């Protein structure tokens, strides 16, 4: 049950591969595995086995230019938070920006991940990021991040 | 060379003509047009939806190669004059294989109170009579929204040596334009009636007339 | 035909107001801004040229932190009114660790023989005498380049309610626009003398003004 790389969400066309300790959706498979090419098919419930019966891990797959991807979205006070702004096929993308409840946060000229390595309750907002492919501006979608102890 | 395209094509969707969604005799178009469209992905894929609801009479245009070696791809949805001036959404959604997804793009006419053109024709100045052509003026004004057509003519025939300013946001959120025609001396010292004719939806059968001569 | 740029510094050059190289008692100025400065290479460096010759007191503010987290600096040349006006190309070179190479943007005066403008101004037309106010029209037309300034006057003060349309392209090559100030309908027929003034480099004391009542 571990994914390489491990953004359980992805993009169109992005390349996942996954570790076992398969039923997807509950159902078999044809080999015993890698996602070459992800489509929105490949989305849903994995669980693994040869051992026994895993826990149940999802990877959602989505459409867009942009993705904010993170390795969880509820975080302890003090944990580092890991951003990455992927681009679809890893196109080009220049002057970032990620966003913080509608303010820019953090600027680059690349684009680069955006590591905070200290959590705290002033970083629970909502997150996107923006930037050009080329020079179309795009931005992704939201996502919620809340901050605990 | 080529250039690099990495954000794929872009769409731009523009209005009818106003003078073509206000005389019914006219036809008026929607036209959506596609540029950055590569080479080696040059299909474009359009729907359209009125108000949400898809329609199929769109026509489709041969790809115009362009001098950056790109395609500009373009299609032309006719459109119910009528739709058009009651706030119809024009809807082109643009499929190619170099997005991620399709493109989607909206139009409708500007929205608020249409509020009724005043027309006025202004003579020439007395310091330009010295000149060998005269300048007779048409003063639309008051009016909302922008879209709007403005002609003049004389005595049943078309007068084209005409300029006209483009629309200016007033004070009180309405627009006003000038528009100019040049004419030779001799005609407008003969008696011969000019004429400024408007076409806008909130007039009455979409048009006005006010004429000009000397006095 | 130029090779399109990564990420980085962009660079904005604005030319002076119309109005400030042309009256003497006004200090004309060259913008250079430079957008999208990062934190982590903030410091920004202004070399300023005329025609080639480096100039130095240009004024330059300190970096102001911008809502999206992104540094902007502006640099100020003051530029002299003949300078300018006899056309001298001003250059902004901005450097910056994240550029590859320094960013170089140019600037002058739009080139071509110079043209004198017209004035002519234009009464309310009879139809409009019914209404609360009035329109008061100035006809600016064959002046050459578009850099202009327009303004009405009365009694020895600048009137409020007025809007000027952008500089159109008439046929010859010059351009016209149209200057319309609304007044109270009490104003004009209580006979006030209204003013239209008007700008431009070919003009004797780069300025004109001609009157305007009731008679
Ligand atoms: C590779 O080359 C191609 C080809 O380029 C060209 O060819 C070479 C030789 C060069 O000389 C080059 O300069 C030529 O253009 C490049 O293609 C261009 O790409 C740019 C974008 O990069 C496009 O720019 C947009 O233009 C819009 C206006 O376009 C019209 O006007 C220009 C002239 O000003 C014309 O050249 C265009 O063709 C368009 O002309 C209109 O076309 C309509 C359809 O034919 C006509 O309507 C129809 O008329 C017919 C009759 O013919 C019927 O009657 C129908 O009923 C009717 O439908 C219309 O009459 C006609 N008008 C004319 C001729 O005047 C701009 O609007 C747009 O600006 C918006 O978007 C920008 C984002 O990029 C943004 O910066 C702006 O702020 C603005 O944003 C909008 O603002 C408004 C309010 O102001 C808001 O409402 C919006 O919300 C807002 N945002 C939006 C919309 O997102 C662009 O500037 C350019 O059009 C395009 N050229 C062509 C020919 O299509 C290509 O980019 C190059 N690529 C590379 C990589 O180098
Ligand atoms: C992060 O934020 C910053 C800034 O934040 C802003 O504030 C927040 C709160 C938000 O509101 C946010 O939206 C604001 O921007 C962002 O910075 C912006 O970056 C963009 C580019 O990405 C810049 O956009 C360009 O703008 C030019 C016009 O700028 C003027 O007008 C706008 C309003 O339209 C103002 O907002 C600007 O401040 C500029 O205003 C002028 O300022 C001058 C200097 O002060 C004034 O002149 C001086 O006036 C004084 C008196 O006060 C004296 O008299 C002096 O003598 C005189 O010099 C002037 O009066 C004033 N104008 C006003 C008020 O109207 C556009 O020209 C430019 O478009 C060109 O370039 C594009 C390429 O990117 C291209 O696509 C376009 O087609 C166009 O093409 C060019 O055309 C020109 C000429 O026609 C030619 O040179 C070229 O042929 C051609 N191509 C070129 C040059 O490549 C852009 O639209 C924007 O200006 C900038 N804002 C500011 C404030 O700096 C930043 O992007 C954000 N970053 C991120 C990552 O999100
Ligand atoms: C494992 O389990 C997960 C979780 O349940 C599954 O995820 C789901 O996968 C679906 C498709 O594979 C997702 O559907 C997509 O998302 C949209 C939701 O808003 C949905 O509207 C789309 O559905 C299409 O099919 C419908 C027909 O039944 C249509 O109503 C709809 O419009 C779409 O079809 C196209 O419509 C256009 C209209 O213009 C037509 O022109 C096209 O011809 C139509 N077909 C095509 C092929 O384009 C959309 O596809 C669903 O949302 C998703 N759920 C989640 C939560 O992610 C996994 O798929 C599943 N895996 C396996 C292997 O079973
Ligand atoms: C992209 O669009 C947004 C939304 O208006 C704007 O604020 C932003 O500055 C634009 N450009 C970039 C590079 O983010
Ligand atoms: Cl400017």
């Amino acid at each position: 049950v571990f994914l390489e790389p491990q953004w359980y969400r992805v993009l169109e066309k992005d390349s996942v591969t996954l570790k076992c300790q398969w039923f997807h959706n509950e159902s078999l498979i044809s080999s015993q595995y890698f996602i070459d090419a992800a489509t929105v098919d490949d989305s849903g419930e994995y669980r693994c086995q040869t051992s026994t019966l895993s826990d149940p891990v999802q990877l959602e797959v989505h459409i867009g230019w942009l993705l904010l991807q993170a390795p969880r979205w509820v975080f302890k006070e003090e944990d580092p938070i890991h951003l990455r702004c992927h681009s679809w096929k890893n196109t080009a993308l220049h002057k970032v920006t990620y966003l913080q409840n509608g303010k820019g946060r953090k600027y680059f000229h690349h684009n680069s991940d955006f590591y905070i390595p200290k959590a705290t309750l002033k970083d629970s907002g909502s997150y996107f990021c923006r930037g050009l492919v080329g020079s179309k501006n795009v931005s992704s979608e939201t996502v919620q991040i809340t901050i605990t102890q | 060379p080529a250039p690099e395209l990495l954000g794929g094509p872009s769409v731009f969707l523009f209005p009818p003509k106003p003078k073509d969604t206000l005389m019914i005799s006219r036809t008026p178009e929607v036209t959506c047009v596609v540029v950055d469209v590569s080479h080696e992905d040059p299909e474009v894929k359009f729907n359209w939806y009125v108000d949400g609801v898809e329609v199929h009479n769109a026509k489709t245009k041969p790809r115009e190669e362009q001098w950056n070696s790109t395609y500009r791809v373009v299609s032309v949805l006719t459109v119910l004059h009528q739709d058009w001036l009651n706030g119809k959404e024009y809807k082109c959604k643009v499929s190619n294989k170099a997005l991620p997804a399709p493109i989607e793009k909206t139009i409708s006419k500007a929205k608020g109170q249409p509020r009724e053109p005043q027309v006025y024709t202004l003579p020439p100045s007395r310091d330009e009579l010295t000149k060998n052509q005269v300048s007779l003026t048409c003063l639309v004004k008051g009016f909302y929204p922008s879209d709007i057509a403005v002609e003049w003519e004389s005595n049943g025939q078309p007068e084209n040596n005409y300029k006209t300013t483009p629309p200016v946001l007033d004070s009180d959120g309405s627009f006003f334009l000038y528009s100019k025609l040049t004419v030779d001396k001799s005609r407008w010292q003969q008696g011969n009636v000019f004429s400024c004719s408007v076409m806008h939806e909130a007039l009455h059968n979409h048009y006005t007339q006010k004429s000009l001569s000397l006095s």
